[PDB]
């Protein structure tokens, strides 16, 4: 098998650039098409482009001709993809992939890349605020409101881990404009609520946020 | 004396890894009485020793044929490295060296059309089958037609014709029985050129 | 280009039912090239079937496709837990390479009615000038449901966000999660902040409310 591994997520203004790698282990690298596939948040699949590193002339949709440069270095068995004047809709997951024929035959897709999240955003890496989200009242519900943080994603627990059963952590809304909010919230028996401390614990990386806001009645 | 005629690869070898691309280096006018023939291969100047020399073909003209055959590697060819035959006989004023290499020139994707059948060729018993491919360059093209996997084999292909923007054309010509064609048979034109995503493109026509 | 249409959007189906899955092509393309992969969220596709009936090296035997022409069809004669996600098609044998919209295999299940809570905003969020009252839909099927915000027993628009959870992979449950966003000012002027629920599993929507600071 081969294996495909890409760089990690990426955030940008915007106008700006991003240039995403694709490193191939396993197999001989130059002689296999090496294409790049996109995919926007909740839409399908949609090829961008693609190159033989052994003859280093890549190709592209033409929605995408002037604005992405494909490559492939072959001392390093790795192919990349730039993409320049960075536009709100070029928010995508973007996956490299192969391709088990050599160059001239019509291939498939058979091995990807993990992906690579590339937003195209104007916010800034912003703490996330903390609410509670308090019961009122046999079942009780109550949670956390995770409002206007950035960038994506955040961590969710409740008690350091001993809490797991009922817990929904929602997918996040893009807020107009420019914020993510979030809410995770718990069902617990009401019968138990004054005795077990319901903490939880929100944890922000790319701003260092670690909150542990208690939720009671 | 004898004449040396140096000839490119097909132009699908050079595009399919899975194949073998040869600059084939041909002699002709050898006489009777100095048969030897000597070859010297120089890609981009280096000399190369791995070509083979086919054995002589007697022709009908009281001349032989002598034939050497110089695999290429894929990239080298379509980068434009040139490939060079110098050919010695014991009957020659001096050595005849000849050169070849890719066409130079901003290479252009190749754009398919296919075409169906004039309505006034169904009154045939064969109907003719079009695909139209112009705009490419350079004219190292390849043509096939195939019908869902199964390669038709019944079709011919005019040579490249240089058009007035400095591109190439040619016309494939598919020849399947009206029948076929009016059984609602899906045929394809398969074209490869160097300008393609993976050398391969193909277009595929249908009654409707 | 080819343009590759998948139906349906959305396929409701239980553990070992028999699913369909067609692709119809905007023109007719040759079947030697057609492919089918399935993509579970958070992760690539993974190839099922190529050439549009050979089977991929690996994957079981109750994965089966067919078509020519126009039409084709991935079929799973019967379904197993994990093969319910989202699956393509595509062909692949003149660029650009292009795939369909994708098909939807969701678990149906019986009717399960939600739990409906709302939550009032808290008293540290006042601060900042803006309001967000939260309700809580919990563990419901199906997925389709009407979330109506009433402030002072009026109907809002223009300023509420839903979101839906992944389908639980134990109980086959969806939740819902909606938020009514205002301002300081606005949300002082009123007192009474209605979530009501309308769902199949409900005869009568329900309604969970609040005063506000009460
Ligand atoms: C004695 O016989 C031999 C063998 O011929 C055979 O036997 C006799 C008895 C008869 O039965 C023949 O019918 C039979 O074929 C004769 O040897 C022949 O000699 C002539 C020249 O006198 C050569 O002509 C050249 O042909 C090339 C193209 O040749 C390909 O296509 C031929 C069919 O059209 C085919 O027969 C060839 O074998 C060859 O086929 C290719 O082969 C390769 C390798 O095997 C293969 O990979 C290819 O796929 C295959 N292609 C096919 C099959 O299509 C042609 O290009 C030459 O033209 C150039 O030179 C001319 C001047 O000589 C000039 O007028 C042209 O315009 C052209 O000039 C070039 O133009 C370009 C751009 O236009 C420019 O960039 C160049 O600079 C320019 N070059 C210049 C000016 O020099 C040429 O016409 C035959 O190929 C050759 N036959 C064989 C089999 O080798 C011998 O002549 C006889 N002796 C006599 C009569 O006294």
């Amino acid at each position: 098998q081969v294996q495909l591994v890409q760089s990690g997520a990426e955030v940008k203004k915007p106008g700006s650039s991003v240039k995403v790698s694709c490193k191939a282990s396993g197999g001989t690298f130059s002689s296999y098409p090496i294409s790049w596939v996109r995919q926007a948040p909740g839409q399908g699949l949609e090829w961008v482009g693609g190159i033989i590193p052994l003859f280093g002339t890549a190709n592209y949709a033409q929605r995408f001709q002037g604005r992405v440069t494909i490559t492939a270095d072959e001392s390093t068995r790795t192919a990349y993809m730039e993409v320049s004047t960075l536009r709100s809709e070029d928010t995508a997951v973007y996956y490299c992939a192969r391709g088990i024929a050599s160059a001239g035959t019509p291939d498939y897709f058979f091995y990807w890349g993990q992906g690579t999240l590339v937003t195209v955003s104007s916010a800034s890496t912003k703490g996330p605020s903390v609410f509670p989200l308090a019961p009122s009242s046999g079942t009780a519900a109550l949670g956390c409101l995770v409002k206007d943080y950035f960038p994506e994603p955040v961590t969710v627990s409740w008690n350091s881990g001993a809490l797991t059963s009922g817990v929904h952590t929602f997918p996040a809304v893009l807020q107009s404009s420019g914020l993510y909010s979030l809410s995770s919230v718990v069902t617990v028996p009401s019968s138990s609520l004054g005795t077990q401390t319901y903490i939880c614990n929100v944890n922000h990386k790319p701003s260092n946020t670690k909150v542990d806001k208690k939720v009671e009645p | 004396g004898p004449s040396v005629f140096l000839f490119p690869p097909k132009p699908k070898d050079t595009l399919m890894i899975s194949r073998t691309p040869e600059v084939t280096c041909v002699v002709v006018d050898v006489s009777h009485e100095d048969p030897e023939v000597k070859f010297n291969w120089y890609v981009d100047g280096v000399e190369v020793h791995n070509a083979k020399t086919k054995p002589r073909e007697e022709q009908y003209n009281s001349t032989y044929r002598v034939v050497s055959v110089l695999t290429v590697l894929h990239q080298d060819w379509l980068n434009g490295k040139e490939y060079k035959c110098k050919v010695s006989n014991k009957a020659l004023p001096a050595p005849i060296e000849k050169t070849i290499s890719k066409a130079k020139g901003q290479p252009r994707e190749p754009q398919v059309y296919t075409l169906p059948p004039s309505r006034d060729e169904l009154t045939k018993n064969q109907v003719s089958l079009t695909c139209l491919v112009k705009g490419f360059y350079p004219s190292d093209i390849a043509v096939e037609w195939e019908s869902n996997g199964q390669p038709e084999n019944n079709y011919k292909t005019t040579p490249p014709v240089l058009d007035s923007d400095g591109s190439f054309f040619l016309y494939s010509k598919l020849t399947v029985d009206k029948s076929r064609w009016q059984q609602g048979n899906v045929f394809s034109c398969s074209v490869m050129h160097e300008a393609l995503h993976n050398h391969y493109t193909q277009k595929s026509l249908s009654l409707s | 280009e080819i343009v590759l249409t998948q139906s349906p959007g959305t396929l409701s189906l239980s553990p070992g039912e028999r699913a369909t899955l067609s692709c119809r092509a905007s023109q007719s393309i040759s079947s030697s090239y057609l492919a089918w992969y399935q993509q579970r969220p958070g992760q690539a596709p993974r190839l099922l079937i190529y050439g549009a009936s050979t089977r991929a090296t690996g994957i079981p035997d109750r994965f089966s496709g067919s078509g020519s022409g126009t039409d084709f069809t991935l079929t799973i004669s019967r379904l197993e837990p994990e093969d319910f996600a989202v699956y393509y098609c595509q062909q692949y044998g003149s660029s650009p390479y292009t795939f369909g919209q994708g098909t939807k295999l969701e678990i149906k299940r019986t009717v399960a009615a939600p739990s409906v809570f709302i939550f009032p905003p808290s008293d540290e969020q006042l601060k900042s000038g803006t309001a967000s009252v939260v309700c809580l839909l919990n563990n419901f099927y199906p997925r389709e449901a009407k979330v109506q915000w009433k402030v002072d027993n009026a109907l809002q628009s223009g300023n509420s966000q839903e979101s839906v959870t992944e389908q639980d992979s134990k109980d086959s449950t969806y939740s819902l999660s909606s938020t009514l966003t205002l301002s300081k000012a606005d949300y002082e002027k009123h007192k009474v902040y209605a979530c009501e629920v309308t769902h199949q599993g409900l005869s009568s929507p329900v309604t969970k409310s609040f005063n506000r600071g009460e």
